[PDB]
């Protein structure tokens, strides 16, 4: 408390601290970006993430 | 695998109050995030409003104050409350059911219409 995370997916966040704020982890941003070559789902990310639960928020950050 | 099946709507009278319900099931519901989009007889699909995981209330400016969208968690129902209806919202009325995991679905129900006349 508060350990680094390493999701199956291979992407990093501190536990649970990267997820109570009102940007989603950086790590998954790029993933979108980058890797999935969706940059408006990346910025689409970014407006859903302040409205959603916690559960909801790990839920992404762990199969994203 | 995801099922949308959208009940009540039909046709009111201007002032009336109707009520548009959506059942989710076969995958998560608690952690998603639904929401109402309709497209008027000759228009295009338009949002109207949106209720996130954590119970967050997004409405359209023209449907503020009027419309009303409540979710209920463990009957995996979406409710939408219309009221002081107005001829401009008569339109067929699409559930949402957004889901990110894999990186984002989209998914929609078949619709209901509404119609609103005098």
């Amino acid at each position: 408390w508060p350990q680094r995370v390493v999701t199956k997916k291979g992407r990093t966040f501190l536990y649970p601290n990267d997820l109570l704020q009102t940007n989603p982890p950086e790590s998954l941003i790029t993933a979108l970006v980058e890797e999935y070559q969706n940059p408006v789902s990346a910025k689409e990310l970014q407006a859903d993430w302040p409205d959603m639960s916690f559960d909801e928020r790990r839920h992404v950050a762990m199969n994203l | 695998k995801v099922q949308l099946q959208e009940s009540g709507g039909g046709l009111v009278q201007a002032g009336g109050s109707l009520r548009l319900s959506c059942a989710a099931s076969g995958g998560t519901f608690s952690i998603n995030t639904l929401g109402w989009y309709r497209r008027a007889p000759g228009k295009e699909r338009e949002f109207v409003a949106r209720i996130s995981s954590g119970g967050i209330t997004r409405y359209a400016d023209s449907v503020k104050g009027r419309f009303t969208i409540s979710r209920d968690n463990g009957k995996n129902t979406v409710y939408l409350d219309m009221n002081s209806l107005k001829p401009e919202d008569t339109a067929v009325y699409y559930c949402m059911y957004r889901n990110w995991g894999g990186g984002l679905d989209v998914y929609w129900g078949q619709g209901t219409q509404v119609t609103v006349s005098s």
